[PDB]
């Protein structure tokens, strides 16, 4: 359920750099490479916006 | 004829004879299901 914010090893910071990301892969014809222009030159955090599942769209909609 | 009833048959989720079978994917949500569900079970006595 959403960006896990702060990265796993790191302290790197990952809630703000979401709501920026997927405006990328899927909104402005850039690679997966394209996260580098977020400051993700260790592995490892970086795998965080990358392995990630958006579990909250497909949650939220159980409307009590 | 007659039309009596004869006993109770427990059905099997997401059948062809099912309360669900031909539903869209946004509908399911509605219900509390989860478009994941493949059906395959039955849910006699409260658990499948
Ligand atoms: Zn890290």
């Amino acid at each position: 359920m959403i960006i896990p914010i702060r990265c796993f090893s790191c302290g790197k910071v990952i809630g703000d750099k979401w709501d920026t990301y997927l405006t990328l892969l899927q909104e402005d014809n850039t690679e997966g490479e394209a996260l580098d222009k977020l400051g993700l030159q260790r592995y490892c955090c970086r795998r965080m916006i990358l392995t990630h599942v958006d579990l909250i769209e497909k949650l939220l909609c159980y409307n009590p | 004829p007659s039309k009596v009833f004869i006993g109770k048959i427990p059905i099997m989720l997401r059948s062809t004879f099912c309360i669900l079978n031909g539903v869209s994917d946004s509908e399911l949500y509605d219900l509390n299901e989860c478009p994941y569900d493949q059906g395959g079970y039955f849910i006699i006595n409260g658990s499948e």
